[PDB]
């Protein structure tokens, strides 16, 4: 048996820290790079761990790790993004996503639940939540008929986030504002 | 003189940060260390072990400026100070610098009282959590207050 949990995940830059920093001390304050996991168990007394997983490329393994041996207690997973990001250079993160969405569907029956967490939402150039979560879904199309053509040369899940037996939902918020309501909801629903 | 100094967990949450020159904190220049210092783990290449260190084992690695560092083990904490191109003196004023830190700082105890708040229920903050600033924020103030 394993406690139950609720992940932090996504690209270096987005506010994993951040978010995990301002759920478990109501303040905003100064991060760096992180290089092993954040935790925080038994969060506002309700049974549930919050884990926050550095997204620096050399560290992936550690939350492949972790969905090998608990992926049946995980109760929801957390993917951010930083908005500002130019939805036509998503390769790298929608490599990232396909890769998490791998073992979610397929080491649970009706997989994890996911929020895509579209931070920094007060800057000039943040991009709408939508727009983002419908240039993930073409991007992903694309990185999986990459891999097919070179393997000539992900039967789990042409791709779309509709499909998938989890819920995938997206909504914008900002940390530094204090604004994060919709992220807040969702967890209410996981604990 | 040096760039900055900074004190961090190996999960990224900074409990102290200095610049020399009184300008804004440059959260870039740790995290080009950082991110560097894990694509590529040290050897014996990078130690710095004399008497200009206290005795301490630190190491060194260029970033293409110059990144000093000390990794503490219980609990488990960074100790960074940054600087330009390296000479005889700068290299000497560095290594002083952070033995001097380190002294500083385990003469304010500041280890010891992180490691005995992390253990039960009555430093634990609104959230069921152990905010790692509980219960150092006026030692903390004083390290601030040598420099
Ligand atoms: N403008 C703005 N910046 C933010 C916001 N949230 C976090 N940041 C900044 O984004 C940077 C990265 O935040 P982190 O929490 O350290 O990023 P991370 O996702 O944990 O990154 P890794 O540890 O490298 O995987 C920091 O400089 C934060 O201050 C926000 O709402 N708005
Ligand atoms: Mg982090
Ligand atoms: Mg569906």
């Amino acid at each position: 048996s394993y406690q139950p949990s609720i992940i932090i995940a996504g690209p270096q830059n987005s506010g994993k820290t951040s978010l995990l920093t301002l759920l478990t001390t109501d303040s905003v304050r100064p991060t760096v790079v992180s290089q092993e996991p954040l935790s925080a168990a038994d969060y506002d007394g309700s049974g549930v761990t919050l884990v926050d997983f550095p997204g620096h490329v050399k560290l992936r393994y550690k939350l492949s790790d972790y969905l090998k041996t608990r992926a049946k207690f995980v109760k929801g997973l957390i993917f951010m993004v930083d908005s500002t990001v130019d939805p036509k250079k998503l390769t790298t993160t929608a490599e990232f996503l396909v890769d998490i969405l791998s073992i979610t569907e397929s080491s649970c029956e009706n997989g994890i639940d996911i929020l895509i967490a579209c931070n920094k939402s007060e800057l000039f150039t943040a991009r709408p939540p939508s727009k983002i979560k419908d240039a993930l879904e073409s991007e992903i199309q694309k990185v999986i008929e990459r891999r097919k053509k070179s393997l000539n040369e992900l039967d789990v899940l042409g791709f779309k986030f509709a499909n998938l037996e989890a819920s995938v939902v997206a909504f914008e918020g900002s940390i530094n504002k204090r604004k994060i309501s919709q992220w807040r909801e969702w967890i209410d629903e996981k604990l | 003189m040096f760039d900055q100094l900074a004190v961090f967990t190996p999960q990224g949450q900074v409990l102290y940060q200095y610049n020399c020159l009184g300008k804004k904190f440059s959260e870039i220049q740790i995290n080009s260390f950082i991110s560097q210092l894990i694509t590529s783990p040290v050897t014996r290449k990078e130690s710095v072990a004399n008497a200009n260190t206290d005795g301490f084992d630190f190491n060194l690695l260029t970033i293409n400026f110059n990144a000093l560092f000390y990794l503490n083990k219980q609990p488990e904490l960074y100790f960074v100070v940054t600087f330009a191109e390296q000479t005889l003196e700068l290299n000497q004023e560095t290594q002083q610098t952070l033995a001097l830190v380190l002294k500083l700082w385990n003469s304010l105890h500041l280890s010891e009282s992180i490691l005995k708040n992390r253990q039960g229920q009555n430093e634990k903050n609104k959230h069921n959590y152990v905010d790692i600033l509980q219960g150092i924020e006026d030692d903390l103030k004083k390290f601030e207050q040598y420099f």
